[PDB]
Parts: structure tokens; C-alpha cells; sequence
């Protein structure tokens, strides 16, 4: 067992674990039984104070899910991403999390794998365990399984020199650019091949990604027949605010045609020097704005607005203003839809740039940590905030 | 015996060397009574000058008493305990229940060997030149760090075996209490809960005799537990002339711990006699509402009412209705308006907020508890209509959800009144505001505010602005503020301005309002 540790000075996690349905604990418990026997894990006593939270996904097969990211956190480093990965036709994930149900885990960080099966109504102590081998969903188990991994694939690697394979985490990124049905059947030999070795289920409906496709939702203006009153001062107001962004954009036109306390509804006709400044903003606007850099060593943020009607549009940026890319999807409620989008866009940072982002999320926490694991199903979990979205700056991301 | 939990002293700190205090021959003499018999017992082992190590006994006929703060101090953490306690309403019915006291529980269980020399400690030599006798733990010390948890987590792998042998009966641990409990004839019961005292018995435990026990109704924590039934223990009003601003606190606390099985109480008019209040003795004089109120409590009071226990094969219903403004009153049931529990609401959200809102929290607030208590969500009956809801809902930018839910009419239905223009209206007159405005047809007026606060100035133009207009009008602001507000449509806020405008808005035809750099 490949001896880890915790970062310098920090003690072992200590999460509390929230409330689980009846359903979720049951399953909980026939798994973890399971593990037990198979001497995955293994029950434990009080003189261990840590904890972690565990939660059940979703075949009819329950998939167990523990939130190691405060233990990832303190978990110490360990001493590559294929920008060419992204660039690939179709991308397939592929779940290997139990390539690691074989490698003991170093006996002495045990105790900090601890997590607890809870009970309804305080009925019971709650069923508390640790783990005997490598943990789906930690931070040391890509590494430490690293090698006896690159062993397995130098061999497919070689056969099919013209696949990417990415692994993050319990993920595998199998990319090409073969036709739809080759790129199938050559997962498939993947599957197969993973097999030989030892123990791979399918991930986002066995169906695949097409990073090549993937594209920025630039900034759009009003384009509209008659211009009122309104719409200019709409439109000044989301000219104005981007221009944060492109300097190049100029209102000094369209903001004389709103000289004077006029009428909302009064229909403005667009004088040429106006009609073309609009015109210079539109095509500023046309692309992404210049000079916009993923630097490595900073965080990763994604911010998501509910725009209603099932559409949510969302940006990721390291520096205020200075996105890396942005978005939107569509259509479920809106707490499905939001964990969908979630899910959406942590894959791309990840194909993209092999790490995942933080998300400021426009919903309530005991909202959020109620209903969540219903429609989750990566093997993952990224960072989340909660907050409130200013009104304007879902104003100035909607549509077409 | 039990297998034993391997404790640890906190990283780096070492052993309890604590100096014992004086004590009194008389207290010496008792002491080494009582030590002498631990040890003849196996409890503490006379040990020697080897070990460094010292905790602090006195004495309270005479009784020992052994101060482990500094052990305590010095003791790794463990997994504690549990602080979530069970709900009645979560309990299911049973037909009997047999409570046993371990006693001396602590005192049966086993302590770490290459712990127990941190236990030690020291019973002073009467006589001056003469030494004295020196001892540790082989047990639980009670009072100690980690006496509970591995007392507990033993008692449990104990109890286990037993458990998944006699599935027909629960056990439920808390503290030294033992609850069994089944739907067995009294006559099986009986003879359970007395094998369950001898498989204790063959692993260490002593419990009492089915002439010491305790059974039915129970008064733990606030409640009466009967076999079939629960409720909060009996609460009395007083009926005093002259009430404190401290008497007032506590029968507001009372109040609402009764919320949880009457339903209706309500402590408005009490809770409002705690305003500007200057010492906890203060007296304050009834108004004629608080007397009201109390009067009705009162009542209510005097009705035994009492909650029925969780039938795990039928579904809960949760039903919510609008007891005043800010005010919600929920009921958990399975069975037709035949309670599980019963509950408030008033929590207030921001500043501003709707009922819309507002009831939608209730509901996550109320789902939230059933999880808890009952491993799952009721299925709820609320005074929204789906298209009430379905409209505030796609309009807000927050993402919400309401688990599966009925409309039941049932007054006061949660309403919108009113919904800002989505597109500037047409005819109507449209005002600039700033503490003033300027309208498309000339009006203007402007209003020197006092006290105001920068924001406060921004409502004001606007609330001026509704004020002056006709049915129908059109406002542009700046105020990102005064529009995000007004924009969230509200419908209730702590502050009065913000009320005014509320109403003016009720009260208009059509409302748009803009925003403007
Ligand atoms: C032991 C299982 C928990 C349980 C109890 S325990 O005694 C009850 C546990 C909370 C602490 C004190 C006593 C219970 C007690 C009465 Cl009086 C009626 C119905 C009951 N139904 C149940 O499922």
C-alpha cells in the first residue's frame, strides 16, 4: 500500500451527514453489506471521529456515492491533460471506479475514509464504516492506481493510436473522430479490454459527447423592426454593461436619440449616425472578447441563470468578465433541469481542461440538498455555492 | 466480554498528572472503602510508583466522584453520541414496551489496556510519613470522554445478535435506558423482555426486574408516551395580574411547544409585548389582544389532544393553511385529519417576500422534517392553484421545486395581486424618477426626504410616482434596487414604504416598470 497522508498539519474530515429517503438508506445499507463481505470496507468503531458524506444515484442498480470533497481538499497532492482530447469528434466516458475495488489502501489513512449509513428518526446509532482499499471518488485513488492503470491501456493505446484516452477521477474519456457506429463498436473493444484485466458501465446514457461541436453563445442585441423608447434605453442599458468587456463599444449615438423625457411606447426613428454605431457594436459583439487566457493555477467558476421556460444560460471564467466560454441549455422541473446543466457543463471544464469548476448556483441550499441526488449521476461532485441572481444580468444573456 | 475500543490521547499531549487534593481522614477512610471493593471487583487494579500519572477523586453515606476534565481534556474525540433524538410522530405503534436502566452500564464494559494507566489515580495515606494507595481503571470510568460512545457502540454489537434473532421486537438505546418494544401478547412480550435481560446478563450487563421496571406512559423530554399514542407533557397558563417580561418569554416558549400537536396556538399578540422592554423584570400590562390570545391558548390548552403513532404502510398527507400574514399552520397525517404531528410557520425569508414564495418555503421546510422524521415525503394539499404556482414559478429567476401536490381550496387561497407589464404600456403616462420624477406630459415634483437613507430616496420616488399616476403608468428608474424589490413582486415587507408601494400596485391596472443606467 502506497503510504499517503493528509496535507501537512490538517486533521482528518468530520462532515455531517444529511438526511437520507428511507429508499436511498436501504440501498445504502444492501451495498455496503456487499462491500463488507467482499472486505471493501468495513465497519468501525467510536475512537474514529471522521466523516463523509455517502448518498445513493441511479439499470435498476443503485450506484453509492460519497462526497469526498472536503476529504480531496485535505488529501495531499501527488508528485497529463490532452488539449487534443477536446478537439475529437465523439467523446465516451466510461465509469472504471471499480478498478479500484482491488488496491488496498494504505492501513493508516483508513480511518479517515470514514462515513455513516444514517438511521430514520434517530432510531439507531447509524452503520458506521471505513475503507480497506481504494475509494471510488477520493483524490489518491486515480494516482496511486496510476501505474497498474497505464499498464493495462499502453497496449489499446498502441492498437489504436488514432483514440484519446483521458481518465479523471472514476471517468475514463475514450475520444475520436470515427464514424458514430466504429467510434460504438470501438468503445466496445475498450469495454472488453478493461475486462481482461479486472473489475465498466456506460456513462451519460452510454451515449457520447461531441466536444467538436461545442461553442461559445456570444452576446446578441435587439434586432427589430421599429426601435421605441424602450427598447433603445434596453438596448443602451446592455451596450453600456458590456462594454466593460469590449471598449470598443459606443452608445453616444443611440443615447442622443433619448435626449429628453419622451414616451416608452413612442416609436424612435434610428438617425444614420445611430444606425451605424448599432451597427459597429453588433459586430464587436459578433465574437468572444481577446486576450482571454485559462491560466492553470487559478479556480475554475461557472455561474448558471435560470432564464424560465426550461432554458438556462451559464459562463466560465477565471478573472469577472473574462469568460473562457459560455452557454446555455434547454429542456423535468427546475431542480432537474439545474443538476442537469451542472452535470453538462462540469463534463466540458473537465474534457476541456481536466478540472472542475466552481458553481454559484441560483437556488435554495436545503432546497438544492433536497432534491439533487435524484436526477445525479456523475460519479463526481464539484464545488457549489448558493446565490442570488442580479435581475439584469439574466437580462443581458437570454436569447435570439 | 466485549471485545475491546482502542483510545488514544489527543496528538502530542500527554497523561493526567494532576496534584490530589487535601482529604479529610473521614473522606480517606470512605474512599478506600469503596476503591477496595472496585478492585476486589476488577474494576481498578492497585498499581505502582511506575506510573507518573493523576486524577483528582473527592468524596460526596459516601458516594465517589472522579474529576476526568483534564483527562477529559487530554482524551482523543470520538464519534459522539447522537443529539438527534427520535420524534413521537416518527415512532410506530406498539404493543407493549418494557423500559430497562442499565445500571452501573459503564461499570460492566471493558477499558483499554494501554489506556487504563492514564486513569489513574490516588487515595491519600491518613498518617503523615506513610504513603497511599494508588489505582487505574480497568473499566469505563463514568465521567470520562469516551465512556458513552463506547459504551453505547458496545451495547449495540451486545444487542444486535439478539436483534436480527427477535425481528418482531425494536430496540431503541438512550443513555442507560433500554426501550423494547413489540406487538406481541403481553405473555411473549413479558418472556422477551426476559430472555433480552439474560443474553445482557451473559455478556456483563445487569438489568432491573420486571418489579423495578418502568412501562407506559413515559414522560420524556417535553412529551407523554403511550403505547398507541404521544403528546406534549400536560403545559399550564398561569393566570397572573402581573406578567414579566421574563413570565411573558417563558409562556411564549411554552406556546410553542405546544405548536407541534395543537394546532392554532398563537403567541402574536404576547410575542409584541416584548417590544422595547428594558430589564427581564420589567412588568408589561395586557393588551386587550395578548388577553385575547391567551384566553383562546388557554382553551386550546385545555383540550388533551394527542398525536398518533407512524403507520410505515400509509401515506402522509401534509396539509398547510395561511394562519395570518407571515403565518402558516401544517398538519402531518396518514389517516384522514387523524395527526402524526402538527405545526407553525413564519419564518420570513428577506426582507421582502410573497405568500407564493413564502408558502413554497413552508413546503421545503415542511419535507425537509418529514425526511427526518419519517424517511419520506408527503404527499401535500395546499391553497395554491397549479397555475398560480406555475406562473410565479417560470417568472423567478431562482430555481424552485414542490415535491407531488393537490390544490384544496380551502380560504385563504395564496393569490398574486398583482403582475408588472411585460412591455411598456401604451397611452399610459410614463414618469423619470430620481427624490423626485418628470413625466412625458410635463408633471414633475419634487419632495425633500428627512432621515431617509440613499436607497430609501429611490422607493420614495417611485412610491411618488404610483401616488400621482392614473390606472395605468410606466416608471423608469435607475435603482437597480428599488427594481430588483419590485420586480420579485411582493406582497408583504417589514418595511412601510415598501407596503405602500405594494398597495399602490395592487391597485393599478397595469404597471411597468424599467430600468435605465
Ligand atoms: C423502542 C422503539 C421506539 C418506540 C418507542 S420507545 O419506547 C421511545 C423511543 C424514544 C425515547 C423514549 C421511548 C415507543 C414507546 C411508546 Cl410508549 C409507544 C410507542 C413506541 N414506538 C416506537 O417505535
Amino acid at each position: 500500500t502506497v503510504p499517503v497522508k493528509l496535507k501537512p498539519g490538517m486533521d482528518g474530515p468530520k462532515v455531517k451527514q444529511w438526511p437520507l429517503t428511507e429508499e436511498k438508506i436501504k440501498a445504502l445499507v444492501e451495498i455496503c453489506t456487499e462491500m463488507e463481505k467482499e472486505g471493501k470496507i468495513s465497519k468501525i468503531g467510536p475512537e474514529n471521529p471522521y466523516n463523509t458524506p455517502v448518498f445513493a444515484i441511479k439499470s435498476t442498480k443503485w450506484r453509492k456515492l460519497v462526497d469526498f470533497r472536503e476529504l480531496n481538499k485535505r488529501t495531499q497532492d501527488f508528485w497529463p491533460h490532452p488539449a487534443g482530447l477536446k478537439k475529437k469528434k465523439s467523446v465516451t466516458v466510461l465509469d472504471v471506479g471499480d478498478a479500484y475495488f482491488s488496491v488496498p489502501l494504505d492501513e493508516d489513512f483508513r480511518k479517515y475514509t470514514a462515513f455513516t449509513i444514517p438511521s430514520i428518526n434517530n432510531e439507531t446509532p447509524g452503520i458506521r464504516y471505513q475503507y480497506n482499499v481504494l475509494p471510488q471518488g477520493w483524490k489518491g485513488s486515480p494516482a496511486i492506481f496510476q501505474s497498474s492503470m497505464t499498464k493495462i491501456l499502453e497496449p489499446f493505446r498502441k492498437q489504436n493510436p488514432d483514440i484519446v484516452i483521458y481518465q479523471y477521477m472514476d471517468d475514463l474519456y475514450v475520444g475520436s473522430d470515427l464514424e458514430i457506429g466504429q467510434h460504438r463498436t470501438k468503445i466496445e473493444e475498450l469495454r472488453q479490454h478493461l475486462l481482461r484485466w479486472g473489475l465498466p458501465p456506460f456513462l451519460w446514457m452510454g451515449y457520447e459527447l461531441h466536444p467538436d461541436k461545442w461553442t461559445v453563445q456570444p452576446i446578441v442585441l435587439p434586432e427589430k423592426d421599429s426601435w421605441t423608447v424602450n427598447d433603445i434605453q434596453k438596448l443602451v442599458g446592455k451596450l453600456n454593461w458590456a462594454s466593460q468587456i469590449y471598449p470598443g463599444i459606443k452608445v453616444r449615438q443611440l443615447c442622443k436619440l433619448l435626449r429628453g423625457t419622451k414616451a416608452l411606447t413612442e416609436v424612435i426613428p434610428l438617425t444614420e449616425e445611430a444606425e451605424l454605431e448599432l451597427a459597429e457594436n453588433r459586430e464587436i459583439l459578433k465574437e468572444p472578447v481577446h486576450g482571454v487566457y485559462y491560466d492553470p493555477s487559478k479556480d475554475l467558476i461557472a455561474e448558471i441563470q435560470k432564464q424560465g421556460q426550461g432554458q438556462w444560460t451559464y459562463q466560465i471564467y477565471q478573472e469577472p468578465f473574462k469568460n473562457l466560454k459560455t452557454g446555455k441549455y434547454a429542456r423535468t422541473n427546475d431542480v432537474k433541469q439545474l443538476t442537469e446543466a451542472v452535470q453538462k457543463i462540469t463534463t466540458e471544464s473537465i474534457v476541456i481542461w481536466g478540472k472542475t469548476p466552481k458553481f454559484k448556483l441560483p437556488i435554495q441550499k436545503e432546497t438544492w440538498e433536497t432534491w439533487w441526488t435524484e436526477y445525479w449521476q456523475a460519479t463526481w461532485i464539484p464545488e457549489w455555492e448558493f446565490v442570488n441572481t442580479p435581475p439584469l444580468v439574466k437580462l443581458w444573456y437570454q436569447l435570439e | 466480554p466485549i471485545e475491546t475500543v482502542p483510545v488514544k490521547l489527543k496528538p502530542g499531549m500527554d497523561g493526567p498528572k494532576v496534584k490530589q487534593w487535601p482529604l479529610t481522614e473521614e473522606k480517606i477512610k470512605a474512599l478506600v472503602e469503596i476503591c477496595t471493593e472496585m478492585e476486589k471487583e476488577g474494576k481498578i487494579s492497585k498499581i505502582g510508583p511506575e506510573n507518573p500519572y493523576n486524577t483528582p477523586v473527592f468524596a460526596i453515606k459516601w458516594r465517589k466522584l472522579v474529576d476526568f476534565r483534564e483527562l477529559n481534556k487530554r482524551t482523543q474525540d470520538f464519534w459522539e453520541v447522537q443529539l438527534g433524538i427520535p420524534h413521537p410522530a416518527g415512532l410506530k405503534k406498539k404493543k407493549s414496551v418494557t423500559v430497562l436502566d442499565v445500571g452501573d452500564a459503564y461499570f460492566s464494559v471493558p477499558l483499554d489496556e494501554d489506556f487504563r494507566k492514564y486513569t489513574a489515580f490516588t487515595i491519600p495515606s491518613i498518617n503523615n510519613e506513610t504513603p497511599g494507595i494508588r489505582y487505574q481503571y480497568n473499566v469505563l470510568p463514568q465521567g470520562w470522554k469516551g465512556s458513552p460512545a463506547i459504551f453505547q457502540s458496545s451495547m449495540t454489537k451486545i444487542l444486535e445478535p439478539f436483534r436480527k434473532q427477535n425481528p418482531d421486537i425494536v430496540i431503541y438505546q438512550y443513555m442507560d435506558d433500554l426501550y423494547v418494544g413489540s406487538d406481541l401478547e403481553i405473555g411473549q412480550h413479558r418472556t422477551k423482555i426476559e430472555e433480552l435481560r439474560q443474553h445482557l446478563l451473559r455478556w456483563g450487563l445487569t438489568t432491573p426486574d420486571k418489579k423495578h421496571q418502568k412501562e407506559p406512559p413515559f414522560l420524556w423530554m417535553g412529551y407523554e408516551l403511550h403505547p398507541d399514542k404521544w403528546t406534549v407533557q400536560p403545559i399550564v397558563l398561569p393566570e397572573k395580574d402581573s406578567w414579566t417580561v421574563n413570565d411573558i418569554q417563558k409562556l411564549v416558549g411554552k406556546l410553542n411547544w405546544a405548536s407541534q400537536i395543537y394546532p392554532g396556538i398563537k403567541v402574536r399578540q404576547l410575542c409584541k409585548l416584548l417590544r422595547g422592554t428594558k430589564a427581564l423584570t420589567e412588568v408589561i400590562p395586557l393588551t386587550e389582544e395578548a388577553e385575547l390570545e391567551l384566553a383562546e391558548n388557554r382553551e386550546i390548552l385545555k383540550e388533551p389532544v394527542h398525536g398518533v403513532y407512524y403507520d410505515p404502510s400509509k401515506d402522509l398527507i401534509a396539509e398547510i393553511q395561511k394562519q395570518g400574514q407571515g403565518q402558516w399552520t401544517y398538519q402531518i397525517y396518514q389517516e384522514p385529519f387523524k395527526n402524526l404531528k402538527t405545526g407553525k410557520y413564519a419564518r420570513m425569508r428577506g426582507a421582502h417576500t410573497n405568500d407564493v414564495k413564502q408558502l413554497t418555503e413552508a413546503v421545503q421546510k415542511i419535507t425537509t422534517e418529514s425526511i427526518v422524521i419519517w424517511g419520506k415525503t408527503p404527499k401535500f394539499k395546499l391553497p395554491i392553484q397549479k397555475e398560480t404556482w406555475e406562473t410565479w414559478w417560470t417568472e423567478y429567476w431562482q430555481a424552485t421545486w414542490i415535491p407531488e401536490w393537490e390544490f384544496v381550496n380551502t380560504p385563504p387561497l395564496v393569490k398574486l395581486w398583482y403582475q408588472l407589464e411585460k412591455e411598456p404600456i401604451v397611452g399610459a403616462e410614463t414618469f423619470y424618477v430620481d427624490a423626485g420624477y418628470v413625466t412625458n406630459r410635463g408633471r414633475q415634483k419634487v419632495v425633500t426626504l428627512t432621515d431617509t437613507t440613499n436607497q430609501k430616496t429611490e422607493l420614495q420616488a417611485i412610491y411618488l410616482a404610483l401616488q400621482d399616476s392614473g390606472l395605468e403608468v410606466n416608471i423608469v428608474t435607475d435603482s437597480q434596487y428599488a427594481l430588483g424589490i419590485i420586480q420579485a413582486q411582493p406582497d408583504q415587507s417589514e418595511s412601510e414604504l415598501v407596503n405602500q408601494i405594494i398597495e399602490q400596485l395592487i391597485k393599478k391596472e397595469k404597471v411597468y416598470l424599467a430600468w435605465v443606467p
